[PDB]
RNA sequence: CCCCGCGGACGCUACGCCGCGACGAGUAGGAGGGCCGCUGCGGUGAGCCUUGAAGCCUAGGGCGCGGGCCCGGGUGGAGC
RNA sequence: CCCGUCGCCGCGCUCUCCCCCCUC
């Protein structure tokens, strides 16, 4: 059915959960966006056991499967048909997706053209 | 000229083939010679002590000239003088072993780091299993596994050492080029002793694991690599 | 070309021959067997036919591709091992010998006691619990999912038919040819039919194994019961 | 027509006093109270069979409420017949003190 | 290349070559050097600015 | 010079697209449409480009001639190939290999021609 | 844990010109190839001088 | 002196790609990178947009170690 | 030129001729 990627390696994620900010659970004013704790007595910064984990480079994904979608493709944002033909020779490794601001009439032509060029669209049925 | 160049390439390949074939035969025979030498020394020590007992006298064997030193303590809270000597012994990590040629200068260094190391006199089997299983060469400042004889010969051939057997012979029977052969070896990265340690904080003669255990270092080596 | 000889170097341990290089040089008489010194037409011409259409046409076999993908995959490195399954060596436990009573551990014949006949070319065991005794036909089974009991019957000088191979016992299927879109069920044939050949073969093996089972007392009753674990006994304490 | 599996108890996870390694579980097999008797069970398939609310497909049967987390015995734990087991998914903590079946499937006898 | 100065046709208002030629001025063979162009452009666009406070 | 012009437009170009950790170049004669010195379709004395025909069938093979490098109006020679896929690929192979006209672009042009022709044949139901 | 010091691990040296001069970068490319693919130590010295700053490339008078 | 085959993957944004080895605690502090983010200006995208911009909401799908980002649905009504 | 069953290493057979033991 769907267009298949050139290769589909097993994607290994070291961590599947978000790094939430320290004490973002206790306050609405503090959002889940990560911020490095810099307090003198902060137990999260000191890395005490059972505390909120800190992001570091060891969690980095394998370079072979980085930015890979679950379908084995990587995404390139497109805004018109002209930007879609840059993926003609990258058909089996990169998939197009249409930007959110593109009109319903115009993204119909993009989906139609991408079907012709065998480019996979992540959101082919997006205003209809 | 196509035929002439093809023949020229075949001549060179054959010559290279004969050169390995001669080199392989040399490696084979030198290992045979070392085997003859190894039992000669093993039988000689038995025969030497055996004839002293016939006369009612005592044969005192030569003091061992080779020691295997294993660091048994970590890197926390080490006094500067002990820290410096361990670096000079290339023991920068716990359970890092290395071969030390024994003399007055080296023994007094081993006494300084007495609480931090366990050492003794390795036998022939210990040297073989350390070199073969965990032998890594310091080649161009890199830790390279000794998977081919060419790695040994490229860096040590000028000293006459061209194979693992030559490297083992130089280490065991402390030869003229022991320093070069020993330093060529990356310090041995041994596992934790399977079956545990008696007590790392005290000397071997008092029930612990530190200090000089003469031939008992071989028992430690088997559990440790 | 000479007739191929045997190895002349008996193997005493895998990877090591009994005789040395010089010993084998003499056994091979290599001293006198010394030697000093000494395709596939891709194109075919064919008479095309027709006046002033040329004599022939140089037609090349294996034409060039008419489409190339946007990208390909590099070839693999060479592995020097990793043989296919049909060339693997087949290992059989020493406790399993022809005539041994086995206990099936999985499948619809769970816990039944069957007779072992032979190991097949794929390593699968061929078993028959005399179909009269416990309703187990001539069937394949895996040695890793059976228990080899110590009770054995002598099934030597019985003839297991030659065609009883892995291809004989391999499953067959119908769906789904001549049919792509599933709107009318192709669930027909699902009733697997016992081939009259299978009944003939079952009758042939049983006719000569059943008499030997009847020889020693109450073995048919043993084969007729199933194996079970009772709250008193434990498998590690059991002698099979 | 028979139990065909050994009764075992999920005693807990491999752990220190203050650290718990949930990827491996310690099983107590009935009748095995010494380390030298655990040899038979090494490599044996073990299953944690439970029931849930929604039906799930049953291999060779109609869908029912039975679910299973499969595993196998890896090695002996301690001197008193405990064994360590690895399951495809870490055993839920609600199963501590409940039934684990040891299959006898990968038979070496 | 640098010393070579080609001849360029002068095109007529109708768009075709008029037959007159001009040798390429040497300035067109000068070093092309965007880092200087970017630097000069960066500091000269600041010169028409109007103060705010 | 190609190397000098590359140092100018390697990161500053109107055809440059830098999105989603990827980089693409949209100049007319860029096979694979990637930002690279080898595949740039503007900086080289000789280039080859493969485009779909004006109608919906065939390909246009455009090469750059060697004479008028400063005269873009007559600098490109466009030929149209409207035959079967195997014969079309052979023509492109001969144009690049037999002429020794940028042999490093042989498979890129052949693969691009295959993609264009594959896109021109009608879709299925 | 290993007993080493990490304060001297990163050697401080020019691995490229900090200039964006495209002509200097072109002849750095030329002499990066020459230093690599020849045994001439002259090319190595010239290449590393090309990375150097202006204060490390003082003018040479005619005298 | 290739030719019954006229043919033969990928690559090399050289600020790129590839290989090997060792290493990885950190307050005060220093430095680097940021295709992290905000606003405005010069260029550029024959960019997007009343066939719906900004903003906002969302048990929706994902990406990144992370800063954050993209896409679906709703609301909104003129810009981005 | 249908997908390098390849390098190092360790071997076996043939381009020699006789026999011996099973098997067709
Ligand atoms: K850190
Ligand atoms: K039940
Ligand atoms: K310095
Ligand atoms: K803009
Ligand atoms: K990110
Ligand atoms: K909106
Ligand atoms: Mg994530
Ligand atoms: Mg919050
Ligand atoms: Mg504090
Ligand atoms: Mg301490
Ligand atoms: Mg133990
Ligand atoms: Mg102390
Ligand atoms: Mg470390
Ligand atoms: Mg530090
Ligand atoms: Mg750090």
């Amino acid at each position: 059915a769907a267009l298949r990627p050139l290769v589909k390696p097993k994607i290994v994620k070291k961590r599947t959960k978000k790094f939430i900010r320290h004490q973002s659970d206790r306050y609405v004013k503090i959002k889940r966006n990560w911020r490095k704790p810099r307090g003198i007595d902060n137990r999260v910064r000191r890395r005490f056991k059972g505390q909120i984990l800190m992001p570091n480079i060891g969690y980095g994904s394998n370079k072979k499967t980085k930015h890979m979608l679950p379908s084995g493709f990587r995404k390139f944002l497109v805004h018109n048909v002209k930007e879609l033909e840059v993926l003609l020779m990258c058909n089996k490794s990169y998939c197009a997706e249409i930007a959110h601001n593109v009109s319903s009439k115009n993204r119909k032509a993009i989906v139609e053209r991408a079907a012709q060029l065998a480019i996979r669209v992540t959101n082919p049925n997006a205003r209809l | 000229n196509f035929a002439e160049l093809k023949i020229k390439r075949l001549r060179k390949k054959f010559a290279q083939k004969m050169l390995r074939k001669a080199r392989r035969k040399l490696i084979y025979e030198k290992a045979k010679h070392y085997h003859k030498e190894y039992r000669q020394m093993y039988r000689t020590e038995i025969r030497m002590a055996r004839m002293a007992r016939k006369a009612g006298n005592f044969y005192v064997p030569a003091e061992p000239k080779l020691a295997f030193v294993i660091r048994i303590r970590g890197i926390n809270g080490v006094s500067p003088k002990v820290r410096k000597v361990l670096q000079l012994l290339r023991l920068r990590q716990i359970f890092n072993g290395t071969f030390v040629k024994l003399n007055k200068a080296s023994i007094n260094m081993l006494r300084i780091v007495e609480p931090y190391i366990a050492w003794g006199y390795p036998n022939l089997k210990s040297v073989n299993e350390l070199i073969y299983k965990r032998g890594y060469g310091k080649i161009n400042k890199k830790r390279i596994a000794l998977t081919d004889n060419a790695l040994i010969a490229r860096s040590l051939g000028k000293y006459g050492i061209i194979c693992m057997e030559d490297l083992i012979h130089e280490i065991y029977t402390v030869g003229k080029r022991f320093k070069e052969a020993n330093n060529f070896l990356w310090p041995f990265k041994l596992s934790s002793p399977r079956g545990g340690m008696k007590k790392k904080t005290t000397h071997f003669v008092e029930g612990g694991d530190a200090g000089n255990r003469e031939d008992q270092i071989n028992r430690l080596i088997r559990r440790m690599n | 070309k000479g007739k191929p000889h045997c190895s002349r170097n008996p193997v005493l341990v895998r990877g090591i021959g009994r005789y040395s290089r010089s010993a084998m040089y003499s056994r091979k008489a290599m001293y006198k067997r010394k030697y000093s010194a000494a395709k596939v037409l891709a194109t075919v011409t064919k008479p095309v036919g027709g006046d002033k259409n040329g004599g022939t046409r140089v037609v090349k076999l294996r034409k060039m591709p008419r489409y190339y993908p946007t990208e390909d995959v590099p070839r693999k490195l060479l592995s020097h091992g990793k043989k296919p399954f049909s060339q693997h060596v087949r290992k059989l436990r020493a406790s399993i010998t022809p005539g041994t009573i086995l206990i099936i551990l999985t499948g619809r014949h769970r816990g039944k006691r069957v007779v072992f006949l032979k190991q097949l070319a794929s390593g699968l065991l061929l078993v028959t619990g005399p179909l009269v005794l416990n309703r187990v036909p001539l069937r394949r089974t895996h040695q890793k999912f059976v228990i080899a009991t110590s009770t054995k019957i002598d099934i030597s000088n019985v003839k297991i038919p030659k065609h009883l191979t892995d291809a004989y016992f391999k499953k067959k299927k119908l769906r789904k040819p001549r049919h792509q879109e599933g709107e009318i069920f192709d669930t027909e044939k699902e009733k697997y039919e016992i081939t009259e050949q299978r009944k003939i073969d079952q009758k042939a093996v049983d006719s000569q194994i059943l008499p030997k089972i009847k020889a020693i007392p109450q073995l048919q009753g043993y084969l007729r019961s199933v194996f079970a674990l009772t709250n008193g006994i434990y498998p590690h304490k059991l002698v099979f | 027509s028979g139990r065909l599996w050994s009764k075992a108890i999920f005693a807990g996870y491999k752990r220190g006093l203050r650290n718990q390694r949930e990827h491996t579980a310690l099983l107590k097999i009935e009748g095995v109270y010494a380390r030298d008797e655990t040899e038979f069970y090494l490599g044996k398939r073990c299953a944690y069979v439970y029931k849930a609310k929604n039906n799930t497909v049953t291999p060779g049967g109609k869908p029912n409420k039975t679910r299973v987390i499969w595993g196998k015995v890896t090695r002996a734990h301690g001197n008193s017949g405990m064994v360590r087991a690895k399951f495809r998914s870490n055993l839920p903590a609600k199963a501590i003190g409940h039934r684990i079946r040891v299959m006898l499937y990968p038979s070496r006898i | 290349m640098a010393c070579a100065r080609p001849l360029i046709s002068v095109y007529s208002e109708k768009g075709e070559s008029s037959g007159k030629n001009v040798t390429l001025p040497a300035v067109f063979k000068a070093p092309i050097r965007p880092d200087i162009v970017n630097f000069v452009h960066t500091n000269l666009r600041k010169n028409n600015r109007q103060p705010y406070a | 010079s190609a190397h000098l012009q590359w140092m100018v437009v390697r990161n500053c170009s109107s055809f440059l697209i830098k999105r989603n950790k990827q980089t693409y170049s949209t100049e007319p004669n860029n096979l694979k449409a990637r930002n690279s010195f080898r595949y740039n379709g503007l900086i080289h004395r000789k280039t080859v480009g493969v485009e779909p025909a004006a109608d919906g069938k065939g390909v246009v093979v455009v090469i750059k001639r060697r004479s008028g490098q400063r005269k873009p109006a007559t600098s490109y020679v466009r030929t149209t190939i409207n035959k079967n896929a195997r014969a079309t690929l052979s023509s492109i192979r001969h144009m690049i290999r037999k002429n020794k006209y940028r042999p490093d672009l042989r498979m890129a042009a052949i693969r691009r021609a295959s993609a264009i022709l594959r896109s021109q044949k009608p879709v299925m139901v | 844990g290993v007993d080493i010091r990490h304060n001297k691990d990163r050697k401080v040296r020019r691995k490229e010109p900090k200039s964006q001069d495209i002509y200097l970068r072109l002849l750095v490319k030329l002499y990066r190839f020459l230093a690599r693919r020849t045994n001439s130590t002259f090319n190595q010295v010239v290449l590393k001088r090309l990375f150097m700053s202006r204060t490390n490339r003082p003018p040479l008078s005619l005298s």
